[PDB]
């Protein structure tokens, strides 16, 4: 009964070509007068979302009109002709058979594209005064890969571990990854290795203090 | 021009209540029916609940995990809507929207963000972090509330800098690290608003 | 009273986006209309005189750089001179020139020749090639006066006729030197009522002429508009200048991109193009040549000189064009470049070229320069290009670039997806649009930066021929009607249809004083017929009376032949048998067929008054009146 | 479900004026904006300067 | 560095169209062209919109003017200037 | 409870000029959502009608943009910037607000203003031959009249009159109407003048057989 | 490109029936409703009837006055619009539109004129009104079906003319009084081609 | 001050090369009217 939408997860896109996303449902959003039922909405990084297109075709105003929207029945796509920096950020997809709407959905995500990068994976000694004082954070630093989704476990480990994912990087538009694992100095040294696995490398990297 | 201010927002004790105040400006208000949407951080965004206008009766709904709290009102003397936060929690902190319309969206506030915290000031607690052979840096931790300032060099050092968003930990603290890349003068100040602490650190193999 | 909206409501407000979306179209319509070129005219050094002529001399890479004329009256030995320092002298002998130059048509404008004398050759020769283009759009100029349409030229002042004037060639001097005159002759014998502005910005004065008339059909200010430019050289004045300067190169070829360049050359032309909104172009049915997409003009704006250029701000230009054009850089497949041949802007130029274009580039574009194979034409040059740029759309074919051994060193060519164009290349129809770019940099500083399209492509339809079809040519002089007949009767010594020719000749064309007609059943006794024909009259009309004969011709079968051709007779000759039927006891229409006896007179008679009243008919169904 | 339909209705449809109407005035002011004239100079026979 | 635009209405007038002393040459040509009238403005003071120069007879500067208001519509130009100068050199317009 | 609708009957304008039309109501039309439900039809001699405003201030497409709506409430108004030739017809202003509609109503005239002008009022014998029919019918004529609401009136009558009127002149823009009063001609043998008011007659002229 | 054709008209005799078509193109026909309306001879106009689309029940409607005896139908596979004249008086001589859209009337059609009239074909009668004192003019009457040209002297005669539209009687046949205003060679022809009449008549002292 | 409108157009067809018609200014005035949006009685000023 209740219905279901659906888009790629994430479509990395340079500007200069033309992008499309397609939104597919589970049930025909067609009414008897005759109109669809679709939304879309973006949401820019820190900003508050903001409508492009309604009923699926119009566009709204105030938004520049390289979007533009089309599709019906089941399925809705939306086009970019000239993608833009400025255009990264999250995509939902709405219906409004239903009410009340709930959640807004995973969306999906947009970033800029460029080529596949391996991260320097490295590890760092904790300071001793932090030592001294009765706790110990071990870092696994991963810096300059693309894309995102670089998994990292902890061997010698979680329940503990904290992840902090850096933004597209300004020039060379990768990522930097820091999972931060907390434990009292009394653990830390009942043992005398952060196993890495992303795309950007090719096999799995072990990385002890 | 269409113009929405809000307000009422702030830092809360856990078990207390609160009130938020949306006003507009530039339009008819009496016409529309207002929707709150609230956002968990670093989270997707969720629905709270709607209150209609005038002609259809002005009634009110709301979702069912925040129900029996919370109550939307309207006045339209001066057109603005109310909604009052009762037994706010830790769970419940996340930046709140008012938004106009009710199935269409159109119209977005700036948002308000609102904590819920049982902790009080406290100064970071700066570290160096030193290489064993070309990255190196300080980390910091335990320190609240938000922000912490961390330079490199009073400004000097700049290239390389990755100062890594913070996390608030299970305790109630907020940590963080700074890490710049340079092989083979590595000054990292840092400064705390609520606390005033200053600290010092050099980092050297 | 309130419950009765929730349909009403739906039905109300699907009209209002439906209604408002037509604006929102409206204003990009308004904004980014396409242009449609409809007609082309110009004359060139090398004997050009179509555009045909222009792509027949580029497709064989023939150059067409000549000997300073003898019949202007310049003083050859004291100007030539070798050596490179002497006093007042230059040290080039080579160039374009237009040999005919001074040629003109006085009596068909109805000009005087002593008026003529004192016209500056420019209004002569924009004149005659602003009724060349006009004809070859298919519009008849005559129909053409009193309409709002605008004309846009681009000249300079040359000092023609600076001496003494006698007193006998007085009375025109003031009216023949003017700028603005040129364009109001043309508004003036063509009885125009748009703008006319004539435009002098140096040597990108042609193309800028241009964009402002695209502006003016989107503004609509005018239905139709014609723009173009003149050069022609009536003192050496220039050439000894830059000679002064050392800018000229000895041999007088223009080596575009070329690693030898060392120089430029003069030339001399006039081109004239006719555009047309899409639209309007399709309703009034006419056919396209091309699409005008986008332009863009600027200024150098602050650079090391007053004529050193600057590539960022050819690099905005072609930005600004593109966006304006709403296509990307790597849409383009050929950029014509300005290839003025100087030690300095080629590797400027180039060096912008890689920048914007040679980007992202999945293939290769190419590049050339109608310069090398003319030269420098100065105010006329920009327009000549885009003819040629047309011509390579229609022919389907890269012309090649004459003069080129290596490119230059002083640019690095591995920086982007560009390399010359050394050898004629194939440019067929493949889906994806093709589009081309043309650019012209002026001295004072203005650039400028044009995108055409090939037109849409269109179906043909198929014509039965005609048996026996009429040939009718009009013009104003007796050695004028000689030309055409001579002109069309080389025409059909081709593979061309009668009856297409036929009826483009009887409407695409005006009609005027001296007129002839043959009447034709194949091409071969048309053209023998058209070139042994020597009889034609430019007689006075005056009343028309229509003289009805008696008795005595009569032979059975008149009309069968007739009724078997001739609808309205067959129609009138079967009408009048039926009102005549009911008191005869035969059948009138028969007895013209062949099945009728002359003894019976009662079908004699009626029979001569039925064919004498449908020939009557058929007279008036032709359009003529007693 | 659907029985409510007659204030999304005008909800949804009452946004396509709003901003197609701001559309229309923005055709009109492109086709027909003033322009203000903001400094001036001039030197006639006179003494004028 | 902005994107200012100057639109100018004059016409020649022959001045020093005579003879010309040998060491003022090279300067003649850029000295008497018409485009440069606004070419020299637009690069002393460092535009960079568009120039033109037109001749219209007497009616010239109004026309020039009506150009640069349907550019300001366009946005090729933030601000644009607009004028006309005539300066007799040779008494032959009195005489004709 | 039905809302009637009035507006002036008649206004003539001279091209060139801007020119407007009031239009008042028995009720207020604005609903609880907040529209006014108003329209204005124009019909053209001899053509069909046409759409020109709805909900009281918007303009339908192909409409020339010199047209403009406005008013709330009981009120409403269109003004037209300058009146052109081919404006001349009839309008309507049209409700919504409750349906079914039975009539458009009586609307407005629009014509070209010229001068008061008088007739030359005539009146003219019956033929013979229509005396050898059977019958009297009498036709008195006027000519070159302005503006409209003359009247005519039959005293030797009611039941047994029939008048006709031309359509105004593209340049005398006067009016001409022809009366014929009809009856047998056995009642005309019995007794051997038709009353004529009109604003461009300062005093009323009748013609007698 | 929307665009709808009205047929089906002609003269009809009171008792029988008759039908209007009118056939629709350019856009979804099956979405909007369809509307009738009629309008008399130098008359205004009044609403007739209409139907509803196939989303909200596909009924119809019809005025009150002539309820029970017409009936409109729709083909949406064809996209035609029918509706049955049904026991015609001569009140119903009048001119029908087609119109799309049931309460915003949008779109409009051509027309079609319907007359019904239980007279017959008859010749037009030419009387001569002459003057008893500056103009003069050819009383046509008794001559049915319409139309009847009148000209003066075959159209040589063109100032001055004041051609009075032809107005229909209690007899029930037609009748004009076509005249020309001329100060101080003087033949009208009256051609009536439904009778198929020729008659040339002159004014005279 | 601010501008209103424009209008531009040529006397084509004329007495002679130089002379001019009434009816070319007429249409000009019209059609610079037009442009500017307004009504021949709103002016009250005019430099002939």
């Amino acid at each position: 009964d209740v219905v279901m939408t659906q888009s790629p997860l994430s479509l990395p896109v340079t500007p200069g070509e033309p992008a499309s996303i397609s939104c597919r449902s589970s049930q025909s959003l067609l009414h008897s007068n005759g109109y669809n039922y679709l939304d879309w909405y973006l949401q820019k990084p820190g900003q508050s979302p903001q409508l492009l297109i309604y009923l699926g075709s119009n566009r709204a105003s105030g938004v520049p009109d390289r979007f533009s929207g089309s599709g019906s029945g089941t399925d809705f796509t939306l086009k970019i002709s000239r993608v833009e920096a400025e255009d990264v950020g999250v995509y939902y997809c709405m219906q409004s058979l239903q009410t009340p709407r709930l959640t807004f959905g995973p969306g999906t995500k947009v970033d800029i594209k460029r080529t596949v990068a391996a991260p320097s994976v490295f590890i760092f000694p904790p300071s001793d005064e932090q030592l001294k004082s009765g706790t110990a954070s071990v870092v696994c630093l991963l810096n300059n890969f693309y894309p995102r989704g670089a998994k990292v476990q902890w061997k010698v480990q979680s329940g503990n571990s904290q992840e902090s994912v850096t933004e597209q990087d300004s020039k060379d538009s990768t990522y930097s990854l820091s999972s931060t694992l907390t434990l009292s100095k009394a653990d830390y040294e009942k043992h005398k290795a952060c196993e890495v696995t992303h795309q950007g490398l090719s096999s799995p990297v072990t990385k002890s203090f | 021009e269409v113009q929405l201010v809000q307000s009422g927002g702030g830092l809360v004790q856990p078990g207390r209540s609160l009130r938020l105040s949306c006003t507009a400006s530039g339009f008819t208000f009496g016409d529309y029916a207002m929707s709150w949407v609230r956002q968990a951080p670093g989270k997707g965004l969720e629905w709270v609940g709607f209150i209609r206008s005038k002609a259809y009766g002005g009634t009110t709904e709301y979702a069912a995990s925040v129900k029996g709290r919370f109550t939307i009102s309207r006045d339209d003397s001066k057109s603005i809507a109310y909604l009052q936060m009762n037994s706010l929690k830790t769970e419940d902190t996340a930046v709140y929207y008012c938004t106009r319309g009710g199935t269409l969206f159109d119209y977005w506030g700036q948002g308000t963000l609102v904590t819920v915290s049982s902790a009080s000031t406290k100064g970071p607690s700066v570290f160096p972090l030193a290489p064993s052979s070309a990255a190196l840096g300080c980390l910091v931790k335990d320190y609240f509330p938000e922000p912490v300032t961390v330079s490199w060099n009073s400004g000097a050092l700049t290239s390389g800098v990755h100062t890594f968003p913070a996390v608030l930990q299970s305790s109630g603290l907020y940590s963080l690290s700074s890490v710049v890349t340079v092989p083979s003068t590595y000054i990292c100040n840092v400064n705390h608003k609520p606390s005033n602490t200053k600290v010092d650190k050099k980092v050297e193999p | 009273m309130a419950s009765t909206d929730s349909e009403k409501v739906a039905e109300y407000l699907r009209r209002a986006t439906l209604d408002l979306r037509a604006a929102r179209q409206r204003i990009r319509e308004l904004e980014g209309e396409p242009i449609a070129i409809v007609g082309m005219a110009c004359r060139l050094p090398g004997g050009v005189a179509s555009p045909e002529d222009l792509w027949r001399l580029v497709a064989e890479r023939v150059d067409a750089v000549s000997e300073f004329p003898g019949d202007r009256g310049w003083d050859l030995d004291s100007l030539i001179d070798p050596d490179r320092e002497r006093a007042g002298t230059s040290y080039v002998g080579q160039g374009g020139f237009l040999h005919d130059a001074g040629e003109f048509d006085a009596g068909f404008f109805g000009i005087s020749p002593r008026e003529a004398v004192a016209m500056d050759p420019q209004q002569r020769l924009l004149l005659e090639t602003s009724w060349e283009a006009l004809e070859n759009a298919g519009v008849d100029p005559i129909a053409l006066k009193g309409t709002d349409t605008g004309v846009f030229s681009g000249l300079m002042g040359q000092g023609y006729g600076s001496g003494a004037v006698a007193p006998e060639l007085e009375g025109f001097v003031t009216t023949g030197v003017a700028s603005s005159v040129a364009s109001g002759r043309v508004s003036y014998v063509l009885g125009l009522e748009g703008p006319a502005v004539t435009v002098d910005t140096a040597c990108s004065s042609s193309l800028v002429a241009m964009h402002l008339a695209a502006q003016a059909l989107r503004q609509g200010e005018c239905s139709m508009a014609l723009a173009g430019g003149v050069t022609v050289m009536a003192t050496p004045g220039s050439f000894v200048e830059f000679s002064r300067q050392r800018a000229l190169a000895p041999d007088g070829r223009c080596k575009a991109f070329a690693a030898a360049a060392d120089g430029t050359g003069w030339s001399e032309g006039v081109g004239v193009v006719v555009l047309e909104r899409l639209s309007v172009a399709r309703e009034r049915g006419h056919r396209i040549l091309a699409v005008l997409r986008g332009s863009a003009v600027n200024q150098d704006g602050a650079s090391n000189g007053l004529t050193a250029p600057n590539g960022l701000s050819q690099q905005r230009v072609i930005r600004r064009a593109l966006a304006a054009a709403g296509l990307a850089p790597s849409d383009v497949d050929v950029v014509e470049a300005h290839g003025t041949g100087t030690t300095l802007g080629d590797p400027i130029e180039a060096q912008a070229l890689l920048a914007t274009y040679g980007q992202e580039r999945k293939q290769p574009l190419w590049l050339g320069s109608l310069k090398s194979n003319i030269g420098h034409a100065q105010a006329a040059a920009g327009v000549a290009g885009v003819i040629k740029m047309v011509q390579a759309l229609r022919h389907e074919t890269l012309p090649p670039t004459l003069h080129v051994d290596k490119p230059t060193l002083e640019v690095d060519w591995s920086a982007g997806a560009i390399e010359l164009l050394t050898e004629a290349r194939a440019w067929p129809r493949n889906g994806r649009p093709r589009r081309a770019g043309v650019s012209s940099f002026g001295v004072s500083g203005t650039n400028a930066h044009l995108i055409l399209e090939e037109a849409p492509a269109e179906e043909p339809v198929a014509a039965p021929e005609l048996p026996v079809v009429p040939l009718v040519v009009s013009a104003r002089s007796t050695e004028s009607l000689s030309g055409q007949a001579e002109r069309l009767a080389s025409l059909l010594e081709g593979d061309v249809s009668l009856t297409e020719v036929a009826g483009a000749l009887v409407s695409r064309r005006a009609v005027l004083d001296e007129r002839a007609v043959v009447v034709a059943g194949s091409r071969e006794e048309a053209v023998t017929g058209l070139r042994a024909l020597n009889t034609a009259g430019s007689g006075t009309p005056g009343k028309v009376v229509w003289v009805f004969p008696g008795q005595g011709t009569q032979w059975a079968g008149m009309g069968r032949e007739l009724l078997a051709e001739s609808p309205v007779f067959a129609e009138r000759i079967a009408e009048c048998a039926a009102a005549l039927a009911p008191w005869i006891d035969w059948s009138l229409v028969d007895v013209l067929r062949g099945e009728g006896d002359l003894g019976r007179v009662d079908v004699l008679q009626p029979a001569c008054f039925a064919v004498m009243v449908g020939l009557a008919a058929v007279w008036e169904s032709v359009g003529v009146r007693p």
